[PDB]
Order: structure tokens, then C-alpha cells, then sequence
């Protein structure tokens, strides 16, 4: 992954590169650990795209409004320094890295815009709008106005409109609210008022865009425009002289230009975190780092101290989430119609407020039915409310198992109906074979994760969702990875998989004082597919029948016999079967090493080429390249409809149990539609012996006091249990740990010292899992420590 | 008896794992009721991690009497639905093992088969060098010998333990 | 005594079996009207999914009871 | 981009095939209302590529329908419905033609009284009883394919309305053997003699085909009994041994193991079936369209006809042999040599159905040539499986004097029985009727609107003479609704109405015969006759 | 009484076992620990391989018996 030890930084090529990177070798000199700094370009867009499959940068510098979208994605981690050293910053900029009540970045420089006056024609600054007008009279009559900037833009308009009471997005103690927008608020409509007027009574022309008002003051022909330190270089190029003068209040209140936050983010999965720490917070965060990345080409107070900061104290830190920039659309062509006398300012901003928010009108019409109202059927824990779909809306993690066919059909469910907090895993690829059924996938997608794909897609086609892909296999995650989520479906085509995620759920499960808790069951849905028959499942770990009670309702495995392959072939599979497993293997014929990829046509042609030669022999007909295929892949004949109707069920139990809205299927539905179109419902029994999910952990009550022999003597003696020679193992800071073995010597000799030692000392603690396995337990059973003391 | 999901978010924690993987659980229970033949050897360079270890096995018959062989095992998370990974490490003229390591042993492949443990995988590996499997080679010209000429291949063999080429390619040698 | 076995497209069949008999000889029925090989056959009644060793006493199989035959699917 | 085609399509041929991917490539079908249901119904029908498709929408896209639609953006609010939907629609598969018109199904049957006759099938989502019945009408007239599917709430209702649906390729899940040992025909006879089941070694004895041991010992009991064959459970058993004795035995005396004979012991529970004519065949045969031909009779019928001769005469009573057997312990030899008697055998009896039909075409004046041989070889390896399938018209559902009431009350014998769901339909409908308006679709109206719609509901219970009891929580929880489209249950019905209407364009397969009704409250589901 | 079973791959299955036992539950638990059903099992302990339906004492076993499996290549 990312490399240990080193610290690849990411910046904007725009950005001074040569004084921070020396910044970097004062580092690797003062520690040995070397620093590697790059301005790659689009990396604000390079980054989610590998910051989601773990590599990347270990740190990187961009303006806050983009970490909203990384934070979210889960790309970020959580900073965390002391109040002493954020006195050294300011006590605003760390909203602008913040998320979710959660810092995410250390601001770096920052940026707003500011009014810009021609000095000589007059070299008071205005201290209102008001008395804007009252200049162009004078000036007109010597042909010049007294201001010009470009409206073509609501960024450089907004800081008036704000000044009486305008607000991107309502900022609440710790987030944002994007369902309040304050662009449809009188601090607005009487600032947007104004700046018409001043278009009518000729003050101005609504056509004043950057370009012209800079031609202009470039002559020195107004008196003021607004903009930054990013345009003071060609007024210098012309000679005009100007200032950077204080922003016009407004009716009594301030101005309030945008702020901008250019800071440095923390990868979630660079594991050089505490590396950042340093780097950051003491070999840049000075007047030592600044200073020699500043002479290049501030947040820090000590080196600021040594106009532009004004109006960004008094102004509003521009927003970081993903909404924002349906308020930057919404708002400009708000203006561009206002000023231009194409409808009013009240119906102007009345569509900007909305256009802006994230539900429009009616949006969760359908939904908001069954929460909101009563009804003779609901779940007997369910109470009518609006807070339930903002559960949905934001909070309520769910995982979808397996992109394609039932995943992406999930994916489109589960968004509908109001989950945004969603997650993908899937292993594989895309193929074009996928294409008849799996619509969030276009030829142009073939050869790339279907899991980043399909996000990409849905969050596209549903607005306001946040699906977060996993190209993985289920199975290179832990047990802490799967506890984060609510409830978790599955759209998987294979059984290991599935005994396997069933497993991992039930190892989640706390039985405290005898009685499973219930918060700690994951619910899980599962859905299967072949042909035009289908099931679908709802199974609450510890509680209802789960994937192993039921694992006999699978049909009969594909199995050819060797005599009958080898042998006595008479259907033409068998012969294919014989050159996949045996006539392949023993020629090679791509090279000595290369397996068999059903998946590459030069490989199938010659399997069916040396099959019909097989087949030949037998006078064995029936060898085509479509079966030929089938054999090799052990294909599932499939279509998008069955794939439908089950995902469907899937998630309107996704749904049920999210929100309690009804009790959720009564576990089992099979489907089948090749006559007529059948279902059958059934509550499947929860199997006795369940090798799975039968057995609960077995309670010990020792003293913390206690020591690890007496633990042995219990398992040994104990008249119920008595068992002939032990095996303790236990997790401990989340690595497994062999407390005591004895048929390996090498490592009983090693583990002996532990016999002695105190629970305490060991590490154990109350509630703690002990593991121990043995020639009279089957099965490693487990044995839950309860301190006595 | 009824569930229902408490709608608020869950306590956080780290990434760090708090109860055992099945594959933990499993490998716990195999390493324990080991039953290592008297030409065989297990060992484990750290007692925490039963997942990594490495086998070794001296043979007393067969082609291979008096060699040794050094075989690393690497116990993966899907354990014991995914069978072990396991590699040679020891150079060696086998029919059924090539020069990056590679064993063929169908039951660690598509015979696997969760009923099978640890102890399963020792026997079918010292099976090997007792009568290599021709079916299934990773050597395509040691396994032609093999069946063809049934004494070459013992010379071959010999030859290879105690160091020497085979064609153009030279065999470190292996004696116990 | 008579019992009704529903498959896999909903079709309903009556079946004659005695408290004694085994599950695989229902199946086996089932079988001798609709041609689905008993070894494909998974019964469902009252939630259990019969044994083939067990008897339809064991199961307490009424009159005109209904027994369903079912499938899981591995495709995703 | 042929060979690109089959590539992506892969998965679906090896279901419907070739043949039947082409029927679903020359079909046009037409999607009424584009709301979630349409919409999903649609994009089931796009994917695996029907030929084209036309949306016929009038409606406005509100707020509502932007929000359950993956078909309709945040934008098309305002814009029409037809028209934003078709776009993304497209998107799906660059191989389909998709094209719509802004206007009502109402307007249309005013202006056009036949527009809907350059579709193949016509589906209809989200109608008022009143567009339905009289969208019905014109199209049972025209004899054109008419399937209405409904979203109300957590309820799914589907109709399919078709005056007669003949179907060969109806691909059963499973069906018996035909393996003809009760009526064994010449060459099969002369097969099984050939074989002397006592002076073969070992091997030979032990790799023969299990048919192959029944039809001997078959035989020999055909003989201790004066021309019998087991039929009680008693005497099948008792053959069961006579076969489990033939079993060779080693040196000690013990029994050899051979699932040869094995596998004779458990097929002898169905392997002394009695070859002959399922009933269903029957009524086809003994059906007017059959007795009675015309220049008009379809291709279908004219088939039936001829099987029906061959059984009076070559058949000798009985359907072709379907040529097939079952996979079974035996070596290739013997194995190839008994299937192909089986073979041939079918490719024989294709022969004589064929000359049959010729005989029908040059009777009836239609080109002898129209029915090729590749469909032919379907209706003969289908012959015991052919299915007719037959609509009610939607008027005589809803005419006070054919309405099925034997159906719809012994139903109602359950308080559960999703009927119930029916009948809350119509009532539903009906309180529209009178109010322009649906029940409780404001939160403001649930209260009122309950007993409002229990009205109606027995204005429309005692109109048909219905002495059914209807557990008042129905009625509350259908106010509840709001006759809200709840995504999740528009998708269910987008995948069973999609594959209806495929099981319509290319003939393979069984429809459901009437209504079916869907509950996402309880997950369950049934078909009814209408 | 001991007695132990030599599986193929070398390792000898101490399935311990009485006198009167019928050679058929010894595969049930070489069908155990090992999985292997009785069925695809022959078993020899001389040249003849032992009837299911006899008993250990069939065979002059005394309290040192170790034996050879050689499991059925069943099948067609
Ligand atoms: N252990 C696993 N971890 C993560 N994803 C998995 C695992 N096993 C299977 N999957 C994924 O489950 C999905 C099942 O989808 P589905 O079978 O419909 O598509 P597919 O694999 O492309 O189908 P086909 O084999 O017919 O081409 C696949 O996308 C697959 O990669
Ligand atoms: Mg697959
Ligand atoms: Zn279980």
C-alpha cells in the first residue's frame, strides 16, 4: 500500500512546491524519515479515486470545501491536537475542517474577496453601499462609473446579499443542514434588491462579467471593483494604483465575502498518521515551515500577525459537503434573471431556496406514508414520526454484499427509499456478459470494478446518495468492519460466501447475563438466483433460522464421477469435463504454468476443439462453444426479471426492519415463474444443532486475581467438561494471542510462563472471550470470563 | 419473540479486531490435535500466530528417501471453507512441484473439502513423495519420466538431492 | 389418508399416505405423478424441512394437510 | 456487431434461446403511463432487448414521481412524463428503439380508434377503471395482448387479458420419462432381445443401462404371471427383488456392488408408468378449434390436428416418441447405442406428423412449406406438453352478470386470503369514481376517508350480491396508503409483468391465467380467474 | 479391544472397536473423523476384503490388528 515510513505529500502544482518541499528535508534530516512531494494534476480528483482503494497520498493540500466529500467517502481521518495548540490557529478555520462534529484537516492559508479602489480618484473608502450611487453621477459626468465587477458570478455578488442575513447552508453546533438555505430570507431579498436597482437606475449594467469590469478598471476608469489576492498581479502590469480597502457594510450589518480554507488532509488509510502529526503540528505549523513555503509563493496567528483577513473574520466559511454546489447554480442564475428584470427578486430567490435544498417537493412522498401515519398492521414497537426517515436519510449504514444483478438492482431499491449511508463490496470486474442484467454497467465500464462503478452511478442518478465502494472479497475484512453496519443484504453467487458472511455475524453476538443482547445482532437479508427461480431470506443471527440451518434446501451439487469421465463418457459435458480437468492440465497448452481462464476465447476454442475430438471417439454428440462455456464456467443461466423480483423483496425488507414500519418477512420466499408465476412464504425452522449458530459461549467465573493454571485446572477437572489437555487462546489489542498450547512443544514450552500470571496480568478483562479447543469439544468452544472481583 | 433496530448510530471503535475469526477458531482446533508422522516436523516462529508455520518432512522410502523438505503453510482468513496456502520452499525435482514453490496436491485445490484439517494436508503432502502424481503436473518432463521410464526417474531423483543438473537447470542439493 | 403436496410452480397434487410411511416415500410419490426425482425433493411442513428417515407421524401430518416443496438458489 | 450480441446476451439465450431472442428482437411493445411501475416493467424489457417500445404519457412529472423513479431526473419535474422517461430509458441498450407520444390512452381512443395496433403487446399501468374497461374493449376487439399492472401502496396487482394463448416450447421444470417399456415399439423390442443378461462377463453386466435391465426381468415377470405387469405397490416391490437378486455375487456369496441394477431398483417406481395421453392434450384435441379446421386456423392448431391423426393412426393410440432418455451408469457403447434407438426412432414419427400436416396444408390451401422442419421437431419433443392458455374478457369481469363470484367468495373463507385485496381494489376505484380523488392521499383525510371508502365498499359488495366480511382494518390500512407507489413493490411488479409479456412475445413458457395479487405487507402472493 | 485402520495417505485410524462389532460401523467412523460414507469403502485384511455383514471375531483378530482401506472407485 502506501509506503511505511515515508511521506508522499500531495499539492497543486500552483502551489509553491519548492519552499514546502524543503520543508520536508528539514525533516528527513532531523528524523531519517524521508519526504517525497508532488503537484500531480487533477489530484483533488485523483485522490477519491484512490484515497476509496486505500493507496494515495499520506497528506495532501487542497481548500476545505472538497474534504466535505472525502470525509463522507470515509477518505479522511479524524485529527486530533490539544486546545493549546489550536490557540495557535485560529478559532474559525477549524470549522471549515470539520465534518460530522469531527475535525478533518489542519488549515494551511486561506482567501476571500475584498473591495479594490482606485487610490488617487478617491481615497476614502466607503463604509456602506448606500453612497455607492451617488458617485456614478459625478463620474458618468466625467464618463466613468464608480464601480465595476463581474455579476455574471454569485460568488462575487453574494457578499452584499449575505450582509443583512444570507446563508449558504444553516450551521448547526456541528454540521450542516442542507435541507435550510438562507437565500430565501429578507437578509437576502432586500440585498439582491439593491443590487437590481443599481441596474436600473443605470448605476450598473448586469453585464458587467470579470473580463469587462477588469478591461476597465485595468484603465483606471471606476473607482472600486471586488476580487483578491489572486488578481493583483496585471493591475501592477498597468500602473493603476489601488488598495485593498474594507468590503461596504449594508444596512447597519457588515459585508460577508466567501471563505475560502486551503488546508492539509490525513488519508483514512495511510498508516503513517502519526507521522502527519509531526510533520504537521511542529515542521510546518511555525513560522520555521510557513515562512520558507511562503517565500515561495495565513491560519497561524504568530506568523500572520507579521485587509484580505477582515472580511474573511467577518464573513461566512464557505461550506464543505457535496449540496454546495447545487446552491452555486441555484444562486447564480437567481441573480443573472433577477437583475435582468426576468422575474422578481422574491420569486427569484423563492427558486433558489429551493433548488438548492436537498428534497425537493413530495420527493419522499412515497416513503414518508408509512412513517408518518398509523395503521392496524405496523409493528407493534413502531410510532408514526418524521425523525424515522431522517434515520434513513442519515444515519442508518447498510451494507450491500455483491454488485450485479441482485446488488445493482439493491443499490437502485435501497436508494429510493430513502438509505444514503450505503456500502458495496464486490470482487470483481465487469463483462460484458453482465451487461443483459446489470444496468448501472455500459460497454464503455467493461474491465473496471464493478463496485466503484456502480457507486459512481447511483450517486449520479440519485442525488444526495453516498454509496461507498469496496473492490474486496467479502472476506478480507474483519469482524469490526461488519459490526459498523445496521443491517447488511446480500446478492452473492456462491455458498461458501454466504456460510461465510452468516459466520461472521454470529461471532458478533453478546449473550451479557445469558440473554443475547440485542444490540449487537446484525440482521441480515439474502437473495439467490438461478433462471427464473429465486428466494430471498430474512435471517436476525441468534434469533431465527440462519444460512446453515437451511443449507440443505440447495439442490444437489454438479458433480461428475472420475470412472464416468475418464472412462465412460456419454453426455457431451463429460467430455468437455474431461479436457478441462485432465486433458488440459497435462499439456499446458499456453505455457507450462498458465491455468485454465475460462474467460479468455483462445482458451474455450481450444477446449472445444479438443472436446469434440473427445467427443469423436464416443460418437458423443451435442459438443457446441455455447456449452462448452457453460461446463468450463459453471454458468447460471440468468435475466434481469428474477433478479428483480428478488432484490425487490430484499429491500422492502430492508426497509421493514430499518423502520419498523412491519414485522419483517417471517424469514423464507421462494419464487418461480416458468408457469404462471408462484411464491410460497414460510417461517423456516431454526435447526436444533446448528453447528453455526446452536452453540453459546459457556460461562466461568474466576477472580481478576486469579492465575491462569487454576483456568486450566477448571477446563481439566471441572466434572461436566473435564477435558484431557487444553488449547487457551484469546484477543487481545486485536491480534490473536496463544495463552497456553500443548501438542507443539516449541510452542507449549513458550506459553508455560502465562500459567502463572494473573488475569490481569495477561490482559483479560471482564465479558472477555476465551477460545479453547480440545480432543473432547468437536468444535473450539467458547467460555466468557466474568471477573468475580 | 420480536426485534426491532434502535435508530441511532453505533458506538465507534477502531479497526481493531475484537473476537476471533472462524479461521482463528478453526486452525486452533487443527494445530491441537496434530498427529505429525514420524518423518514429519511442524514449527512456528512466533506461538501467537497459528496461521503461519512451516512443515518439514524426511522421507524414509520412496524416490526421495534421505532428503529433506521444507514446506511454508499460510492459513488464510476463509478458513476452512478456502484450503491453506502452502508453498515449497525447498528446491526439488518432483513431478508435481515447480521451481517458484508450487505444490500440486489436489486436495488443496479442487478436492478442498472443510471437513479436511491441518493433519489431512501433512498426510496427502508425504503421500507425494512416496508415488508423485503424473495427472497433475507442475513439471511437465519430471512427470513424462516418471511414467515412461520408472527408473531414469529414480536416477534423476538421486542425482538432483545431492546436487546436480537435470538437462540445464542445477538442483541444490537437499539431503537430510 | 390423503395429503396435498404443492411444487415448485404452485401445481397441486393428492398423494396417499399412511401416518407410517417415510418422508422419502412421500417423495417418492410426489415422484410417480410429477417425474421430480426424490433426490431433488426438499419438503417443507409446518415450517420443518422433513427428514428422509423420519415418518409422517413424527411430522404429525393430518388429513388434508399441505406439504410444499422448496428450493434455495445460489446465483446472485 | 453480431458476434458482440451473442456475447452479452449470453445468459439469456441459454434460457430462451436463439429463437427465441429473435421474437423478443422483432417486437414492439407499448408501456401506458410512465410512473415507477412502467418505468421498471420497461427496463426489464430493454436490458435483454426487446426490439422497440413506445410510452404513451400525458402526465406531468411532479415532485413525487422524480423521487420513486431511477427513470426520472430532478430536472424533468415540470416537463412530461413520456418524454423524460424515454430518455434514460434509452440509455439501457443502444440496440432498442424507443420513441413516445404526449398524449392520453383517452385522446388516443378518440382521434385513432385503432393506434394501438402496431404493438405487439400493450401494457398499462396506473388506469381509473374507466380508461381501463374502455382500453380493454378496443384492444380484446383487436385482438391485441393487453396486460394492466397496479401499485397501490404495498399491494401489486397484475391482469392479463389475451382471448387465447397457444404455447409448444412451454419448457416444464420437470416431467416423466418417456421411455416406452409398457408399449415398447419394434425396434426397441429387437434392442433389449439382443442383450443376454446371463452370459456377460463382469464389466459388461455391470455397465449396462438400468432401462436396459427393467425391460428384461420385465419380461421374465411377463411370463410367471400369463401376461402381467406390476402395478400394487405389493407387486412392484416384489419385482424390485426379482431385479435385486440378478445382481452378481463374489466368491464369498456376498452381493457385488452395481449401481447398474441399483439405479433399476428406484427407477422401477416410475419406469412401469403407463405411456399414454395427459389429459391436457386432450382437451386441445377435442377442442372445436382443433375438430374443425379453415383457411384461417393458425399454424398452432393445424399442428395439433396433425399429432392428433398420427395418434389414430401410426401413434396407435399414443403421442410421438420424444427421443430422449435420462443420463445413467453405463459405458458410452451401450449407453450411444440404446439413445440412438430413441432417436431415431422420434426423428421417424417427425416424418409421419409431418406428412400429416402437408396433408392439412394442401386441404386447407396454405403452402405445405409455411411450418418448416425445425418447428416441427418442437411440436413433436413437445407434443406431451403443449399448453393452451385462454382470458377472460376484462368486461365479463367486471358485467354484473358474469362476474365470477364462485371464486371470489369460497376465497373469502380466509379474512386473509389476499382476494380481499381485490376487492379493496375495486372499492377503491369506485369511491374515485364519485370522489375525483383517492383515499386518504393527505394525512388530512385518512380520518373521513375511512369510513367514506367502507361505503363504497358495500355500495360495490351488495352490487355484485356479495355476502362476503371484510376485517375493517383493510379498509383503514388501504387510506393509509394514500395510493402511494412505493419503489420497492413497483420493482417487484416491474420483474413479473416484464417476463409475462416475454412469455407473450416469444411463445415459450406458461402465463398466469388471470389476475395475480401481490401483498409487501406479509410477502405473499396468488392467482385468480376473473 | 484395540484395533486401527491404515488410511492411504499413511495415517493408521484408531476407531477402536469390540468383537461382535459388524465391519459396517467401522466405516461410520472412518465416515467421522475422516467423512469417507461406508458405501465408497473396501476394506482388506488378507486378500479378502471383509464383509460388511460379518463381524470383527470373523476374521482371527486378536488385540493387535492394524488394517488397509481402499476406498470404492463408486460412481458409474
Ligand atoms: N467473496 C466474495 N466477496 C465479494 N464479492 C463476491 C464474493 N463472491 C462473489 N462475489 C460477487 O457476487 C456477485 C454475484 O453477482 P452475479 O453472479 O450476478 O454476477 P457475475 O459473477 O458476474 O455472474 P456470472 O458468473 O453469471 O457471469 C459478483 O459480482 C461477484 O463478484
Ligand atoms: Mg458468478
Ligand atoms: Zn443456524
Amino acid at each position: 500500500k502506501i509506503e511505511e515510513g515515508k511521506l508522499v505529500i500531495w499539492i497543486n502544482g500552483d502551489k509553491g512546491y519548492n519552499g514546502l518541499a524543503e520543508v520536508g528535508k528539514k525533516f528527513e534530516k532531523d528524523t531519517g524519515i524521508k519526504v517525497t512531494v508532488e503537484h500531480p494534476d487533477k489530484l483533488e480528483e485523483k485522490f477519491p479515486q484512490v484515497a476509496a482503494t486505500g493507496d494515495g497520498p499520506d497528506i495532501i493540500f487542497w481548500a476545505h470545501d472538497r474534504f466535505g466529500g472525502y470525509a463522507q467517502s470515509g477518505l479522511l481521518a479524524e485529527i486530533t491536537p490539544d486546545k493549546a495548540f489550536q490557540d495557535k490557529l485560529y478559532p474559525f478555520t477549524w470549522d471549515a475542517v470539520r465534518y460530522n462534529g469531527k475535525l478533518i484537516a489542519y488549515p494551511i492559508a486561506v482567501e476571500a474577496l475584498s473591495l479594490i479602489y482606485n487610490k488617487d480618484l478617491l481615497p476614502n473608502p466607503p463604509k456602506t453601499w448606500e453612497e455607492i450611487p451617488a458617485l456614478d453621477k459625478e463620474l458618468k459626468a466625467k464618463g466613468k462609473s464608480a464601480l465595476m465587477f463581474n455579476l455574471q458570478e454569485p460568488y462575487f455578488t453574494w457578499p452584499l446579499i449575505a450582509a443583512d442575513g444570507g446563508y449558504a447552508f444553516k450551521y448547526e453546533n456541528g454540521k450542516y443542514d442542507i435541507k435550510d438555505v438562507g437565500v430565501d430570507n429578507a437578509g437576502a431579498k432586500a440585498g439582491l434588491t439593491f443590487l437590481v436597482d443599481l441596474i436600473k437606475n443605470k448605476h450598473m449594467n448586469a453585464d458587467t462579467d470579470y473580463s469587462i469590469a477588469e478591461a476597465a478598471f485595468n484603465k483606471g476608469e471606476t473607482a472600486m471593483t471586488i476580487n483578491g489576492p489572486w488578481a493583483w498581479s496585471n493591475i501592477d502590469t498597468s500602473k493603476v494604483n489601488y488598495g485593498v480597502t474594507v468590503l461596504p457594510t449594508f444596512k447597519g450589518q457588515p459585508s460577508k465575502p466567501f471563505v475560502g480554507v486551503l488546508s492539509a488532509g490525513i488519508n483514512a488509510a495511510s498508516p503513517n498518521k502519526e507521522l502527519a502529526k509531526e510533520f504537521l503540528e511542529n515542521y510546518l505549523l511555525t513560522d520555521e515551515g510557513l515562512e520558507a513555503v511562503n517565500k515561495d509563493k495565513v491560519a497561524l496567528k504568530s506568523y500572520e500577525e507579521e485587509a484580505t483577513m477582515e472580511n474573511a473574520q467577518k464573513g461566512e466559511i464557505m461550506p464543505n459537503i457535496p449540496q454546495m454546489s447545487a446552491f452555486w447554480y441555484a444562486v447564480r442564475t437567481a441573480v443573472i434573471n433577477a437583475a435582468s428584470g426576468r422575474q422578481t427578486v422574491d420569486a427569484a430567490l423563492a427558486a433558489a431556496q429551493t433548488n438548492a435544498a436537498a428534497d425537493w417537493e413530495g420527493r419522499w412522498n412515497h416513503v414518508k406514508k408509512f412513517l408518518e401515519r398509523s395503521g392496524p398492521f405496523t409493528h407493534p414497537d413502531f410510532e408514526p414520526s418524521t425523525e424515522s426517515l431522517q434515520f434513513l436519510l442519515d444515519t442508518c449504514k447498510v451494507l450491500v454484499i455483491g454488485a450485479g444483478g441482485l446488488g445493482c438492482e439493491l443499490l437502485k431499491n435501497l436508494a429510493l427509499s430513502g438509505f444514503r449511508q450505503i456500502h458495496v463490496i464486490d470482487m470483481d470486474t465487469i463483462d460484458v456478459s453482465n451487461l443483459n442484467r446489470q444496468f448501472l454497467f455500459r460497454p464503455k465500464d467493461i474491465g473496471r470494478p464493478k463496485a466503484e462503478v456502480a457507486a459512481e452511478f447511483l450517486n449520479d442518478r440519485v442525488p444526495n446518495c453516498n454509496v461507498v465502494p469496496h473492490f474486496n472479497k467479502i472476506q478480507d475484512f474483519n469482524d469490526t468492519f461488519y459490526r459498523q453496519f445496521h443491517i447488511i443484504v446480500c446478492g452473492l453467487d456462491s455458498i461458501i460466501a454466504r456460510r461465510w458472511i452468516n459466520g461472521m455475524l454470529i461471532s458478533l453476538l453478546n449473550y451479557e447475563d445469558g440473554v443475547l443482547d440485542p444490540s449487537s445482532i446484525v440482521p441480515l437479508i439474502d437473495g439467490g438466483t438461478e433462471g427464473f427461480k429465486g428466494n430471498a431470506r430474512v435471517i436476525l443471527p441468534g434469533m431465527t433460522a440462519c444460512i446453515e440451518c437451511t443449507l440443505e434446501l440447495y439442490p444437489p451439487q454438479v458433480n461428475f464421477p472420475m470412472c464416468t469421465i475418464a472412462s465412460m463418457p456419454r453426455l457431451p459435458e463429460h467430455c468437455i469435463e474431461y479436457v478441462r480437468m485432465l486433458q488440459w492440465p497435462k499439456e499446458q497448452p499456453f505455457g507450462e504454468g498458465v491455468p485454465l481462464d475460462g474467460d479468455d476465447p483462445e482458451h474455450i476454442q481450444w477446449i472445444f476443439q479438443k472436446s469434440l475430438e473427445r467427443a469423436s471417439q464416443y460418437n458423443i454428440r451435442g459438443v457446441t462453444y455455447r456449452l462448452t462455456q457453460g461446463v468450463v464456467k459453471r454458468i447460471i443461466p440468468a435475466v434481469a426479471s428474477t433478479n428483480a423480483v428478488i432484490a425487490a423483496v430484499c429491500a422492502t425488507e430492508v426497509f421493514k426492519i430499518a423502520t419498523s414500519a412491519y414485522i419483517p418477512l417471517n424469514n423464507y420466499l421462494v419464487f418461480n415463474d416458468v408457469d404462471g408465476l408462484y411464491t410460497y412464504t414460510f417461517e423456516a425452522e431454526r435447526k436444533e444443532n446448528c453447528p453455526a449458530c446452536s452453540q453459546l459461549p459457556q460461562n466461568i467465573q474466576f477472580s481478576p486475581s486469579a492465575k491462569l493454571q487454576e483456568v486450566l485446572d477448571y477446563l481439566t477437572n471441572s466434572a461436566s467438561l473435564q477435558m484431557k489437555s487444553p488449547a487457551i487462546t484469546a484477543t487481545l489489542e486485536g491480534k490473536n494471542r496463544t495463552l497456553y498450547l500443548q501438542s507443539v512443544t516449541s510452542i507449549e514450552e513458550r506459553t508455560r510462563p502465562n500459567l502463572s500470571k494473573t488475569l490481569k496480568e495477561l490482559g483479560l478483562v471482564d465479558g472477555q472471550e476465551l477460545a479453547v479447543a480440545d480432543v473432547t469439544t468437536p468444535q473450539t468452544v467458547l467460555f466468557k470470563l466474568h471477573f468475580t472481583s | 419473540k420480536l426485534f426491532s433496530l434502535k435508530q441511532q448510530k453505533k458506538e465507534e471503535e477502531k479497526g481493531s479486531s475484537k473476537k476471533a475469526s472462524a479461521a482463528q477458531l478453526r486452525i486452533q482446533k487443527d494445530i491441537n490435535e496434530l498427529n505429525l508422522p514420524k518423518t514429519c516436523d511442524i514449527s512456528f516462529s512466533d506461538p501467537d500466530d497459528l496461521l503461519n508455520f512451516k512443515l518439514v518432512i524426511c522421507p524414509d522410502e520412496g524416490f526421495y528417501k534421505s532428503g529433506k523438505f521444507v514446506f511454508s503453510f499460510k492459513v488464510g482468513q476463509g478458513y476452512p471453507h478456502d484450503p491453506p496456502k502452502v508453498k515449497c520452499e525447498t528446491m526439488v525435482y518432483h513431478p508435481n512441484i515447480d521451481l517458484e514453490g508450487n505444490v500440486a496436491l489436489n486436495i488443496l485445490r479442487e478436492d478442498w473439502k472443510p471437513v479436511l484439517t491441518i493433519n489431512s494436508i501433512i498426510y496427502g503432502l508425504q503421500y507425494l513423495f512416496l508415488e508423485p502424481n503424473p495427472e497433475d503436473p507442475l513439471n511437465k518432463e519430471a512427470a513424462e519420466v516418471l511414467q515412461n521410464n520408472r527408473r531414469l526417474f529414480e536416477q534423476n531423483v538421486q542425482r538432483s538431492m545431492r546436487g546436480g543438473y537435470i538437462g540445464s537447470t542445477y538442483f541444490e542439493r537437499c539431503l537430510k | 389418508m390423503l395429503i396435498k403436496v404443492k411444487t415448485l410452480t404452485g401445481k397441486e397434487i393428492e398423494i396417499d399416505i399412511e401416518p407410517t410411511d417415510k418422508v422419502e416415500r412421500i417423495k417418492e410419490r410426489v415422484e410417480e405423478k410429477e417425474g421430480i426425482p426424490p433426490q431433488q425433493q426438499r419438503l417443507i411442513y409446518s415450517g420443518k424441512q422433513m427428514n428422509d428417515e423420519k415418518t409422517a407421524a413424527d411430522y404429525k401430518i393430518l388429513g388434508g394437510s399441505v406439504l410444499h416443496l422448496v428450493l434455495a438458489l445460489r446465483g446472485g | 456487431g453480431k458476434l458482440l450480441k451473442e456475447q452479452k446476451y449470453d445468459r439469456q439465450l441459454r434460457l430462451w434461446g436463439d429463437h427465441g431472442q429473435e421474437a423478443l428482437e422483432s417486437a414492439h411493445v407499448c408501456l401506458i403511463n410512465a410512473t415507477a411501475t412502467g418505468t421498471e416493467i420497461l427496463k426489464n424489457l430493454v436490458l435483454p432487448g426487446i426490439g422497440s417500445f413506445t410510452i404513451i404519457d400525458g402526465n406531468q412529472v411532479s415532485g413525487e414521481d422524480a423521487g420513486n423513479n431511477f427513470f426520472l431526473q430532478r430536472s424533468s419535474i415540470g416537463k412530461n412524463r413520456a418524454e423524460a422517461a424515454m430518455e434514460f430509458l434509452q440509455e439501457l441498450n443502444s440496440d432498442v428503439s424507443g420513441s413516445f407520444v404526449e398524449e392520453s390512452p383517452e385522446n388516443l381512443l378518440d382521434n385513432d380508434p385503432s393506434f394501438f395496433c402496431r404493438f405487439t403487446v400493450v401494457v398499462a399501468t396506473q388506469l381509473p377503471e374507466s380508461t381501463s374497461l374502455r382500453l380493454a374493449d378496443v384492444l380484446w376487439n383487436s385482438q391485441i395482448p393487453l396486460l394492466i399492472c397496479r401499485t397501490y401502496g404495498l399491494v401489486g396487482y397484475m391482469r392479463i387479458i389475451i382471448k387465447e394463448h397457444p404455447v409448444i416450447e412451454s419448457h416444464p421444470d420437470n416431467a416423466l420419462e418417456d421411455l416406452r417399456l409398457d408399449k415398447p415399439f419394434p425396434e426397441l423390442r429387437e434392442h433389449f432381445q439382443s442383450y443376454d443378461l446371463d452370459h456377460m462377463e463382469k464389466k459388461d453386466h455391470s455397465h449396462t443401462p438400468w432401462i436396459v435391465i427393467i425391460a428384461k426381468y420385465l419380461a421374465q415377470w411377463y411370463s410367471e404371471t400369463n401376461g402381467r405387469i406390476p402395478k400394487t405397490y405389493k407387486e412392484k416391490e416384489d419385482f424390485r427383488d426379482l431385479i435385486r437378486q440378478g445382481i452378481l455375487k463374489n466368491e464369498n456369496g456376498a452381493p457385488e456392488d452395481e449401481e447398474n441394477f441399483e439405479e433399476a431398483i428406484k427407477n422401477v417406481n416410475t419406469a412401469l408408468n403407463t405411456t399414454q395421453i395427459p389429459s391436457s392434450i386432450e382437451d386441445i384435441f377435442n377442442d372445436d378449434r382443433c375438430i374443425n379446421i379453415t383457411k384461417q386456423t393458425p399454424s398452432f392448431w393445424i399442428l395439433a390436428r396433425a399429432l392428433k391423426e398420427f395418434v389414430a393412426k401410426e401413434g396407435q393410440g399414443n403421442l410421438p416418441v420424444r427421443g430422449t432418455i435420462p443420463d445413467m451408469i453405463a459405458d458410452s457403447g451401450k449407453y450411444i447405442k440404446l439413445q440412438n434407438v430413441y432417436r431415431e426412432k422420434a426423428k421417424k414419427d417427425a416424418a409421419a406428423v409431418g406428412n400429416h400436416v402437408a396433408k392439412l396444408l394442401q386441404s386447407i390451401g396454405q403452402a405445405p412449406e409455411s411450418i418448416s422442419e425445425k418447428e416441427l421437431k418442437l411440436l413433436c419433443s413437445n407434443s406431451a406438453f403443449l399448453r393452451v392458455v385462454r382470458c377472460r374478457s376484462l368486461a365479463e369481469e367486471y358485467g354484473l352478470d358474469t362476474i365470477n363470484k364462485d371464486e371470489i367468495i369460497s376465497s373469502m373463507d380466509n379474512p386473509d386470503n389476499e382476494i380481499v385485496l381485490y376487492l379493496m381494489l375495486r372499492a377503491v376505484d369506485r369511491f374515485h369514481k364519485q370522489q375525483g380523488r383517492y383515499p386518504g392521499v393527505s394525512n388530512y383525510q385518512v380520518e373521513e376517508d375511512i369510513g367514506k371508502l367502507k361505503s363504497c365498499l358495500t355500495g360495490f359488495l351488495q352490487e355484485y350480491g356479495l355476502s362476503v366480511m371484510v376485517k375493517d382494518d383493510y379498509v383503514h390500512e388501504f387510506c393509509r396508503y394514500g395510493a402511494a407507489e412505493p419503489h420497492t413493490i413497483a420493482a417487484f411488479l416491474g420483474g413479473a409483468a416484464a417476463q409475462e409479456v416475454i412469455k407473450i412475445i416469444t411463445k415459450q413458457f406458461v402465463i398466469f391465467n388471470n389476475t395475480y395479487i401481490y401483498s409487501g405487507m406479509s410477502q405473499t402472493s396468488a392467482t385468480f380467474q376473473l
